[PDB]
């Protein structure tokens, strides 16, 4: 029972992550449609500062290129 | 449907759409990194993987 | 008699005295000529500052102040303009503050509203006072939201309706709300969808 039941645990976990993505996506669209309104800012920019940082960090440059495929 | 029967436009939505892709993107990357690590592990002794 | 409580009952007693079109006129003169109306608005203005700067006793005093202004302004004539210009500006300012009171000032404002063309200052106050906080997208709902946010409680709405009933009686400015939003009177009627749609489900006949 246990050895081939790992299946349910793994399946459950992936389902969890997909539901998390949809949860987040629904959570996010409830903050664009009710929320503009065009009110939205304040706290938002701080979110937005964090997000900016992380995003092109990543980008750019540096990382990607060099590293991932000197490694591959 | 309701919002559509309104003046118009939608906005400041894109940022979120960016956030989710941004949050999503690395998830993409963790997989790739996983896809690497396994390969590295795979590169390692032959004639018998099944040994002790 | 200065004591806040005596002062507020004095205001109430006079309201009772103001009853005839004729009596109302005397009450008008009492303050104007032989406490003056100006002192009264001043008190309201002061309370307003204290309230906002801060962010029962006052409610007693203010409620009385309004009850009195309302009683006279209703039973008056050309005089209405004079009181209108003066409590109108101050009353508008008071309305911005939360206050329990909001409705009441709206009722008084309405009394002030004149029959003629010179509605305009009042319409601007109202539109500005719905429009200011709200962020309106280009849709309809956002507009409704502006009203809903401000006119939170039942008294607020009833007062609002009385004021609106008065202003709408016979006229308003062209391209109202110009600059801030899609112009025109239409969004106000939409708001009523919020109201008389809801009415069926009142509390409280």
């Amino acid at each position: 029972n246990q050895t081939t039941s790992v299946a349910k645990i793994a399946q459950y976990k992936r389902k969890l992550m997909d539901l998390s993505h949809r949860t987040l996506q629904v959570l996010i669209k409830q903050e664009i449609q009710r929320k503009s309104g065009y009110a939205i800012q304040a706290d938002e920019e701080q979110l937005r500062v964090q997000l900016d940082t992380i995003q092109g960090e990543l980008n750019a440059p540096t990382q990607f290129k060099g590293r991932l495929n000197e490694l591959m | 449907g309701t919002i559509y029967l309104q003046h118009a436009d939608e906005e400041r939505e894109k940022t979120y759409k960016l956030a989710e892709n941004i949050d999503a993107q690395l998830k993409r990357m963790a997989q790739d990194l996983k896809d690497i690590i396994e390969h590295l592990n795979t590169s390692g002794a032959p004639a018998d993987t099944s040994d002790p | 008699l200065l004591p806040p409580t005596i002062y507020i009952p004095y205001l109430k007693m006079l309201q009772g005295l103001a009853n005839g079109p004729q009596c109302a006129h005397y009450c008008f003169s009492l303050l104007k000529v032989n406490v003056s109306w100006e002192h009264f608005f001043h008190s309201l203005m002061l309370y307003h500052e204290h309230l906002r700067k801060d962010l029962q006793k006052e409610q007693d005093g203010l409620i009385a102040f309004l009850q009195l202004t309302s009683t006279i302004i209703t039973w008056s004539e050309n005089a209405r303009l004079a009181l209108c210009e003066t409590p109108v500006v101050v009353i508008l300012g008071l309305l911005q503050c939360s206050i329990p009171l909001k409705a009441e000032l709206l009722k008084t404002l309405a009394a002030f509203g004149k029959s003629p063309e010179i509605a305009a200052s009042l319409w601007q106050s109202l539109e500005y006072t719905i429009l200011q906080t709200v962020r309106i997208p280009s849709g309809i709902e956002v507009e409704l939201n502006e009203i809903e946010s401000r006119c939170e409680e039942y008294p607020l709405t009833r007062a609002f309706c009385q004021l609106i009933s008065t202003l709408v009686e016979s006229s308003f400015p062209s391209n109202l709300g110009a600059g801030l939003r899609p112009p025109g009177f239409d969004p106000y009627l939409q708001f009523l969808r919020d109201s008389v749609f809801r009415f069926r489900t009142r509390a409280r006949a």
